[PDB]
């Protein structure tokens, strides 16, 4: 991501499949994280689908979301849009971390 | 070993080279040499920031300890904001005039220095000085003298300048000869002021972009 | 093209030497140094105009004219053979030097005499590599004012090498 | 660990868009994503490719279309020497 | 308001603390990407011209915030002279250096790639191969 | 290029390219001076570099002068 | 006047075969020669393969033409036209179809200074440009620089360019330009600023025209057409006509052009974002152009 280093992406060719987001995470450019004008419905390739996990958060990878992504004005722009599929496979040390803290 | 030790000289290498002045000593280790004398030395390209090679994490300057904080574009001055807000060691103003400050006062508006195409700013510079050198190219003009230097020259109203004289003898200057002055050969009646002295051109549109109006988009 | 100016008030300052200048000629430059240990000007200034017929003409016009701050403004515009001699005589005298090498080569400088070791020595500067030699082949090992005196190129190591004939050529060029 | 990251990012834009310098990159790799790209958009186009048409003269516009997809290859060249 | 901004990031791009610089160029991220194509290029080549000589600098944070004010500067000018840059410092000796501008011109290889074919300073004695077709004239 | 001279620094060295001695050895070698020989070291190759360094047709009446140059026919006014 | 492939020759008249006039070598820079252009005979615009334009001026008694400024990147110029004295039109061999002019630093000397003195002789140029010599001697051996003033893509490959006076008696002079792959195309000077300010609004709402639809029918599905419905394909406008090199001040009507078949639904429902003129006054300006432009 823009902020978290160690979380990793996807970036495959994208299928028809709209990627979902948790209404934790609503609002947020899967890359930039950026709540301003969004354009374009997020799309991920059908190896981040299947099963369950396509019901996850392609931001916080853990949540089930109700949301559709959607990419910024700015990333549309960058063509950041078209890079890939987003999605984050590692948790990353930060959410790891914070749970190992609490528990 | 051998690779290091195979290397051209680089006078060898400015004779491939149309402008073989930008080739540097370093150059020798490029390790494309030929190559990149032909890029470096391309028409358009801007040769790196030679900040470069340095350690200082290209700013350690002692420039830098006497910057100025900053200071307001002269237009953004006028909206009086700075009256208002005290920044140096509520405040409401009119809709109307700070629209109109940036859009119909300050349409037209540019910074007055900028930066040309292959301007690059090494850590030494500093801008401000060469803006007031570039105003000051525009508004000084020879045959006028400001009243502060002429009070430092100790020249009373009136008198000419010390050099009129060597000038009547010597000439008058090669880069000026159109230049005017009062006694010699223009009118001494119109000698006024801080000019002793002007240049007479002896040289005497629309750009099919012309658009012979302007209007700024109204807030209301 | 470069003038050197001097006799500056450190009150002077650089817009203030434009404006002065700008009155004679164009100034292409100006480089008007600022001490940083004092935070002041050190009084003298440098003004690069377009060219040295600008230039001479502003140190004809400008030289003993403008007085600032009651103190005048100045203004200024801004290799060869060595022989060492060894064991001299102490009747040797510079001017005796000077007659002795003549003969064979126009001194660009006078000899230099110094003492190695009581040992009398000097350097003497021809304006030739060639008459150089014509001193060397006649003077060398030779008995002048009843000592032996030793004629060869002083260090630099020491001067006469394969380059040193081809850019002293061309100086002489 | 970020730049660890722009390592894989490297990988995989490389892999992608083919053609990336990365740090050390011979110009013989370079130059030819050079002329592949430049001859990709001049077939490319319909526009260029009319263009190169013309001003070569060939016979047919698809001639000039084939012969730079070929023209892309290095051997390309010893291949005409061999015709 | 751009050219009300450039004279407040002259004094911030130049600022010594890498963070006034970090900061200034996420300014110049979304300032030229919603103004670019406005024709305000020759501010935008200013501010690039301030930007230019902080590629060189370390740290994650102050990199990636460089990187995506180029990109974004590279739609306001457009590659030609952003090119022009990347192009001179393109090589180099210097092992940094060229880890530096290859990482620039690896993102506008990634956004841009028929952008830059005009661009490229390539002539028949720079490479040996060339492209024959490039000089036809009709 | 100067007398074989030793320098102890690569910036006394960069140095040397502007100065007194330096351009009088390169102006007096018939090498002339400033900023495109900055990179010397040995007298040799700034001589090829300084080597590397340094048709009109006027018609006249016969209509055979259309190879004839400029200053000829000027010579041929003269003559004429 | 003729361009050989490194130098622009002059030919006059001889008999029995024409004579060299003058001959004038061209910058290093300049590799070949594929158009060039005159104004009123003084001055010349000379287009490369593969550099960009460079301005000459013919000076009399010097018996040559003399390079004022440069251009400031590398562009393929096909075919290369004058608007004026201090403007030229150019295309790209990649169909960028771009308009220089030469900077207000520049007119200056020139309108204040003979052509004889820029060879050799006194000109005296501000600090910075000297600078700029001995600093970046490679771009700047022609002391100016082109500003980019219009930058447009048009994906033809332009032929011709031709200024006329009045396109049909009207007051504006256009450009009209045809294309090799086929195309004739025009670039209206706009007088007064409220015509490119109402043009401007009016291509920004039809550019995300398509992302507007979008937004609304997903409003709509979050209180119950995909995104490039509107543009049928998902190039923006900015982008598509920007691609080489970003689009300065040119704003393109071929766009606003579509708001005109669009139904009045979509119409009323797109000028809303506008506080300015109705929907009817819009259309009465986008028809204005090919009325009374031409
Ligand atoms: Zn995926
Ligand atoms: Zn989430
Ligand atoms: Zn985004
Ligand atoms: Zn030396």
């Amino acid at each position: 991501s823009r902020h978290q280093f160690d979380l990793i992406m996807c970036l495959k060719q994208p299928g028809v499949q709209t990627g979902l987001l948790c209404e934790k995470c609503d609002g947020k450019c899967p890359i930039c994280d950026s709540y301003v004008r969004p354009k374009r419905k997020v799309r991920v390739c059908e190896n981040c689908s299947f099963g369950k996990q396509a019901k996850n958060c392609i931001i916080c990878n853990l949540n089930v979301g109700v949301n559709d992504a959607f990419y910024c004005w700015e990333c549309c722009r960058l063509g950041k849009d078209k890079d890939g599929c987003p999605r984050i496979l590692n948790l990353g040390s930060n959410r790891l971390d914070r749970h190992f803290e609490k528990k | 070993k051998r690779r290091k030790t195979e290397k051209p000289s680089l006078s060898q290498l400015k004779s491939q080279v149309p402008y073989p002045q930008i080739i540097e000593w370093y150059d020798c280790d490029a390790r494309y040499p030929g190559l990149l004398a032909s890029i470096k030395c391309t028409k358009n390209v801007i040769p790196v920031p030679s900040h470069w090679q340095s350690k200082k994490e290209y700013l350690s300057g002692r420039s830098l300890l006497g910057k100025r904080p900053f200071e307001l574009p002269d237009i953004i001055k006028k909206t009086n904001i700075e009256q208002m807000r005290s920044t140096l060691p509520a405040l409401d103003l009119d809709y109307k005039k700070l629209h109109d400050v940036f859009f119909k006062i300050g349409a037209n508006w540019k910074p007055d220095h900028l930066l040309c195409f292959g301007d690059v700013y090494y850590e030494n510079r500093n801008l401000f000085e060469e803006t007031n050198w570039k105003r000051m190219v525009d508004h000084k003009r020879p045959g006028r003298i400001s009243q502060e230097l002429r009070a430092i020259m100790n020249l009373p109203e009136g008198q000419l300048p010390p050099w009129c004289m060597k000038m009547k003898d010597i000439g008058l200057p090669t880069g000026y000869p159109d230049l005017k002055i009062a006694g010699l050969n223009w009118d001494i009646t119109n000698l006024k002021g801080d000019v002793y002295g002007k240049i007479i051109p002896n040289h005497h549109r629309n750009y099919f972009g012309a658009l012979i109006s302007f209007e700024t988009p109204e807030f209301e | 093209n470069t003038v050197y100016v001097g006799n500056i008030d450190p009150r002077i300052t650089k817009e203030q030497l434009y404006e002065l200048f700008i009155q004679i000629n164009p100034v292409l430059r100006i480089k008007y140094p600022k001490d940083k240990v004092l935070q002041a000007y050190q009084g003298y200034a440098f003004i690069e105009f377009y060219n040295q017929g600008d230039a001479q003409y502003a140190i004809k016009i400008m030289n003993n004219t403008v007085r600032l701050y009651d103190r005048l403004i100045k203004v200024r515009q801004v290799p060869i053979a060595k022989l060492f001699i060894k064991n001299l005589a102490d009747s040797i005298d510079s001017d005796q030097l000077v007659k002795i090498f003549n003969k064979f080569g126009k001194l660009i400088r006078e000899p230099e005499i110094f003492y190695l070791s009581k040992l009398k020595c000097a350097y003497v500067y021809f304006e030739d590599f060639e008459k150089a030699d014509l001193a060397i082949k006649s003077l060398n090992n030779q008995l002048v004012a009843n000592n032996r005196i030793t004629v060869d190129y002083a260090f630099k190591n020491g001067k006469g090498n394969a380059k040193y004939g081809d850019d002293v050529d061309r100086l002489l060029n | 660990a970020e730049k660890q990251r722009q390592l894989k990012l490297q990988k995989i834009y490389k892999q992608k868009y083919i053609g990336l310098g990365d740090e050390s990159t011979t110009r013989e790799q370079w130059q030819r994503n050079v002329r592949n790209d430049t001859l990709n958009t001049l077939q490319g186009h319909s526009a260029s490719l009319e263009y190169v048409s013309l001003s070569r003269g060939d016979l047919s516009i698809r001639d000039t279309r084939i012969h730079l997809l070929k023209s892309m290859s290095p051997g390309y060249k010893a291949y005409l020497r061999e015709e | 308001y751009i050219y009300f901004i450039t004279p407040l990031l002259e004094d911030a791009l130049t600022d010594r603390d890498l963070v006034h610089r970090q900061t200034a160029s996420n300014v110049i991220t979304h300032l030229a990407l919603n103004c670019s194509g406005t024709g305000h290029e020759d501010a935008f080549i200013h501010l690039m011209n301030l930007l230019i000589p902080n590629i060189f600098e370390t740290s994650p944070h102050a990199i990636m915030r460089i990187l995506e004010g180029l990109e974004a500067l590279s739609q306001a000018l457009g590659p030609g002279l952003f090119m022009n840059y990347i192009w001179a410092g393109l090589f180099h000796p210097a092992k940094n250096v060229r880890k530096a501008f290859w990482r620039v011109y690896n993102n506008m290889y990634v956004m841009y790639q028929d952008a830059m074919v005009p661009f490229y300073p390539v002539t028949p004695d720079n490479n040996e191969e060339y492209i024959e077709e490039l000089d036809l004239v009709l | 290029i100067c007398s074989n001279k030793v320098y102890n620094g690569r910036r006394t060295f960069e140095r040397h390219f502007n100065e007194e001695r330096h351009i009088y050895h390169l102006r007096c070698l018939g090498i002339e001076p400033s900023s495109v020989f900055k990179g010397i070291t040995k007298i040799k190759e700034a001589q090829e570099l300084w080597k590397n360094m340094q048709e009109l047709e006027l018609e006249e009446e016969d209509e055979e002068g259309n190879v004839m140059s400029k200053k000829v026919y000027d010579e041929l006014k003269k003559q004429g | 006047l003729t361009a050989m492939g490194s130098t622009i020759v002059l030919y006059g008249l001889g008999k029995k075969q024409l004579l060299r006039r003058s001959v004038t070598q061209t910058p290093v820079s300049i590799t070949k020669i594929v158009s060039m252009h005159q104004w009123n005979y003084e001055r010349l615009a000379v287009g490369d393969i593969h550099e960009s334009v460079t301005l000459f001026i013919w000076d009399p008694a010097g018996n040559v033409f003399i390079p004022y400024v440069d251009d400031s990147v590398k562009r393929h110029v096909t075919v290369l036209k004058f608007l004026d004295e201090a403007t030229v039109i150019g295309a790209d061999r990649y169909g960028n179809a771009w308009t220089l002019r030469s900077p207000p630093e520049c007119e200056k000397i020139m309108s204040n200074h003979d052509p004889s003195e820029l060879s050799n002789g006194a000109i005296k140029y501000p600090l910075d440009v000297i600078t700029l010599q001995q600093k970046l001697p490679n771009t700047y051996d022609c002391k100016f620089k082109f500003q980019l003033l219009n930058h447009f893509f048009v994906n033809d490959i332009i032929t011709d360019f031709h200024i006329l006076d009045s396109l049909s008696n009207s007051d504006r002079p256009g450009c009209i330009y045809m294309g090799l792959q086929g195309t004739v195309g025009c670039f209206i000077p706009l007088l007064s600023k409220g015509n490119v300010f109402m043009m401007g609004n009016i291509e920004n709402i039809m550019a995300e025209a398509d992302d507007t639809f979008y937004l609304d029918y997903e409003s709509r599905k979050k209180n119950n057409i995909c995104e490039g419905s509107c543009s049928i394909l998902g190039r923006d406008h900015q982008e598509y006509r920007s691609y080489y090199a970003p689009v300065r001040k040119v704003i393109d009507g071929d766009l606003c052009e579509n708001f005109l078949r669009l139904s009045l639904n979509e119409q009323e429902f797109l000028a809303k974002n506008l506080k300015s003129v109705q929907v009817e006054d819009i259309i009465q300006t986008i028809n204005e152009v090919r009325t009374n432009y031409m």
